[PDB]
């Protein structure tokens, strides 16, 4: 007819408090013959003895609630885990009261341990309730503690599943080290200023003194902070202007206690009412017998619904966190902490105070600024690609064409040969030709700057296992464009259905098909309806560019396997290299596109095209996923279009023959 | 530890299913901890295998089951191969239910891992006959 | 009596279905009695048409369902239009588990005969609203 309740608290005015909540308990239950009493424990500075002590006193007391309440502790490890663990061979309820860990949240780990309060992941959730307000899009992770790195990056993307938008740039590193300045920058040079930061004081201290130095506090800089960030010499580091959160009545222990004796005892009420009731054995001597009630306890502990507190609605989800929480929203003005809001469990409300901001006005910074110098990564192709080497010192010959056009270059940064033949030769070049004058049209449509530089190798990029852990990863001008080292690939791009259904696409500029390379019995092979292509031999000697689309193409087709398992044995790395073995009649035929090979036959008379015209589909420009660089674009090269621009690019290329 | 994580397991359990060409399949995920982590790994093992899986959507549990709500998204269910995570008393009702829904049957297949699986004397009559499990229980290398 | 039969009434339900070319269909019939003989006249209505019907399966109850091995027949239909014959008590239960299977779904029709089609008055409801039936009840022409 007795309940024990053990708690390792420290103070005496506390515990005489604890000891009056506990009388107080039994005031309006009736005069029910059930008695409780209370066992608290001090603390000696030591981890491994403590443990024993509360262990085997908690043993030897058979308590039901086990309370840790020491917030202001010494020692920054914070750990109550192995008297819960004790508890959990038993499977008893420990009601942790003070830390917000994301390592307690793990069930599988912390069998039996409960708490009221939620760990940090879920102010994410009120971070996007600011995304509910504000309006914000793409945001910029910072994480340094990975114990509950890999927690908030699922919060975040369980938050991001209803949206379906994606994080812009998420990061997790060992804390410790002082050299992140670098993707900081990287960070900086990304269209949005949202910074989220999840560490301890000292890294958020040390990112406050990196954004001090880079002067990465200026206007526009989105700053959104918690608690543990506003404490210690990171709230003497932090710039003024700074968004935090408060938790309300996050230290004060006083009525907490009263509110965990207040659930404790309806919870205890609300169990004597059932049937089943087991006790825990004396377990420090020959009982090793698990308390057969624990899941069933714990099933009483779910449903359990509270209207009592100067909190307010305390309440149980599946993970045991704390439901429908006030939260206070701090603003840093002039080295002063101003309270800018409230929030209730679902909305946010500003009070009459004014938000005042880092940067300029009282209104929010939209800090989602288009980048105006478009990274441009390019393939080498032959004819729209031309890249000559500079004259004398990074200049190029302003010649000039028979049409009285002059060629408008430009200065792209590209490789030398081969990595087994260049090891590191990067030189700046002269870019020009067809797509580098479509480029000098979209700068003249719409201003907006660029940087045109080359990828590294000669592929347009094919979906490869990477040789761990069997991943897929792309390579090529996709694998430097998804890596945002590169903004937009001005490219004849082969449209798929693979690549549709990673990154958005554009209009085709260019509209044409394949055909087969030869040199002047039949001559001609009339298309892939040849019954001697079909089972190939050591005579007719076909390939492709190795990494290419027209090989995934062919993938796709569950019919020409025999081309498939023939063509990888002569795969070149480029298509001048085709051209060049062609030229010693060494191939045979060779798919590729029609009006380049045209062109190609209009310089050389010898290379002949074949007649048929199969694939019949378009080139356009690689592009990024929703982003306001697509309708715009897609306008103007619609207007390109309809004007006899096409025209002049032909005049320049096509229409002009020898 | 000595042991095998469930990570490298359900790498095990999806090289079994793709060596078997049982590419439409389903996932069954309870409350059991553990569990947005076996989720994750699943979508970027799909997402990082030259399979393309016909992944059914993931039903999910709140509390043990009305059979009301988890009706509805168990009778969404026409897959052959059925994954699930979750411990032992949990699925004790979980194949009493599949049973009761006809789940059961020839085509339909059932794979769970090593923690539901418990000791090897404790076997309930409502195991189907032909449960795969895949343990690291080696009874050629004892402990010495 | 005056009206039409059981077959005429057949004949004008897939006269509807003609006219709509709504060529992919199911049948399910349970026991109630005269069974067979509507079964038979579908296969020679079938045989004796211009359409060339997709005509799935007989889904046959045996008695009260189990909702075990019925659903395995029921998880059968992938077509349109299901044709259930049956009386005014069965068809709540058959009703209320296709809504459980989500099976009353937009292109999921439901046409009933007119002996199932009961009192005007006493309307259960487990009906869904777009339930096609025929019958001879006719109020622009009363008794006399």
């Amino acid at each position: 007819k007795i309940v024990n309740i053990g708690a390792v608290l420290s103070t005496r005015k506390h515990e005489q408090m604890f000891r009056e909540a506990v009388n107080q308990a039994n005031k309006r239950h009736g005069s029910w013959k059930i008695q409780l009493n209370a066992t608290s424990v001090t603390h000696k500075p030591n981890a491994i003895q403590m443990a024993l002590s509360v262990c085997e006193d908690l043993i030897s007391s058979q308590v039901y609630a086990i309370l840790v309440s020491h917030p202001p502790t010494p020692n920054d490890h914070f750990t109550p885990t192995p008297v819960s663990y004790t508890a959990g061979f038993y499977r008893i309820p420990v009601l942790g009261l003070t830390t917000r860990m994301s390592i307690y949240s793990d069930k599988s780990i912390h069998l039996s341990f409960l708490r009221t309060v939620p760990p940090y992941s879920h102010q994410s959730s009120v971070w996007f309730e600011m995304m509910r307000v504000y309006n914000w899009n793409h945001i910029i992770l910072l994480v340094s503690d990975d114990h509950e790195g890999r927690a908030a990056q699922k919060r975040l993307e369980t938050l991001l599943e209803e949206r379906e938008s994606k994080a812009e740039k998420v990061l997790q590193f060992d804390p410790g080290t002082k050299n992140v300045t670098a993707l900081l920058m990287e960070a900086r040079e990304l269209e949005a200023r949202v910074i989220i930061l999840s560490a301890s004081e000292d890294d958020a201290a040390t990112v406050y003194r990196a954004a001090a130095m880079l002067n990465m506090t200026g206007s526009g800089y989105v700053w959104l902070v918690g608690e543990r960030e506003i404490s210690g010499n990171a709230l003497r580091y932090a710039p003024d202007g700074i968004i935090g959160l408060q938790l309300i009545n996050g230290k004060n222990e006083s009525a907490h206690i009263s509110d965990a004796v207040g659930v404790v005892a309806q919870a205890v009420h609300e169990l004597l009412e059932k049937e089943n009731i087991t006790d825990p054995p004396r377990g420090c001597v020959g009982n090793t017998n698990i308390w057969k009630t624990g899941p069933l306890f714990k099933r009483v502990l779910m449903s359990s619904k509270y209207a009592d507190g100067v909190t307010g609605r305390v309440e149980f989800n599946e993970d045991g966190d704390r439901k429908f929480a006030n939260y206070s929203i701090m603003n840093l003005q002039n080295r002063k902490l101003v309270q800018v809001g409230i929030y209730n469990g679902t909305h946010v409300i500003p009070n009459d105070r004014k938000i005042i901001w880092p940067g300029g006005e009282t209104e929010k910074p939209r800090g989602y600024q288009m980048s105006t110098r478009l990274k441009i990564v390019t393939i080498h192709q032959e004819p729209f690609v031309y890249v000559k080497p500079t004259m004398s010192d990074g200049t190029c010959k302003e010649e000039f064409t028979v049409n009285g056009d002059p060629v408008k270059k430009v200065i792209c940064t590209g490789p030398n040969d081969t990595s087994p033949g260049s090891p590191r030769h990067t030189v700046p070049q002269c870019c020009y030709g067809f797509c580098i004058d479509l480029l000098i049209k979209l700068a003249r449509t719409m201003n907006f700057t660029y940087e045109v530089h080359l990828v590294a190798d000669g592929k347009f990029g094919t979906q490869e296992r990477v040789n761990n852990s069997n991943k897929k990863e792309w390579n090529g001008m996709m694998g430097e464009l998804l890596s945002g080292q590169a903004d937009m690939i001005v490219a004849p791009l082969t449209i798929n259905n693979e690549r549709a259904q990673y990154i958005e696409f554009s209009k085709p500029f260019k509209y044409q098909g394949l055909t087969i390379l030869v040199k002047k019995p039949e001559e001609r092979i009339t298309g892939i309806n040849d019954p001697r292509l079909r089972n190939p031999s050591d005579k007719f000697i076909y390939a492709t560019v190795k990494q290419s689309s027209v090989d995934i193409y062919f993938r796709r087709q569950v019919e020409l396997s025999t081309m498939y398992r023939h063509m990888e044995k002569h795969n070149y790395e480029s298509a001048a290299e085709a051209i060049q073995a062609v030229r010693d009649n060494k191939l045979h035929a060779f798919i590729w596109d029609s009006a380049v090979l045209e062109f190609e036959a209009s310089q050389k008379c010898d290379l002949v095209t074949t007649g048929e015209l199969f694939f019949r589909s378009g080139f356009g420009i690689g592009m990024r996923k929703d982003s306001p660089w697509k309708q715009n674009v897609s306008l103007s090269i619609l207007k390109s279009h309809e004007n006899g621009f096409m025209e002049d690019l032909d005049k320049t290329w096509v229409r002009y023959q020898e | 530890q000595f042991g095998a994580s469930i990570q490298q397991q359900a790498t095990v359990m999806l090289k079994i299913m793709q060596d078997y060409d049982w590419h439409v399949f389903s996932l069954v995920t309870t409350i059991f901890p553990g569990y947005r982590d076996f989720i994750s790994f699943i979508k970027t093992t799909v997402d990082n295998s030259f399979v393309g899986w016909d992944m059914q959507n993931v039903i999910t549990l709140d509390t043990s089951f009305e059979d009301a709500k988890t009706q509805v998204q168990l009778k969404k269910i026409h897959s052959s191969v059925i994954l699930l995570y979750c411990s032992k008393d949990e699925a004790v009702l979980i194949l009493s239910e599949a049973r009761s829904l006809g789940l059961t049957g020839y085509d339909f297949f059932w794979i769970v891992p090593s923690l539901v699986s418990g000791n090897t004397e404790l076997i309930p009559k409502e195991f189907p006959s032909g449960l795969i499990s895949v343990s690291y229980d080696d009874w050629d290398y004892s402990l010495e």
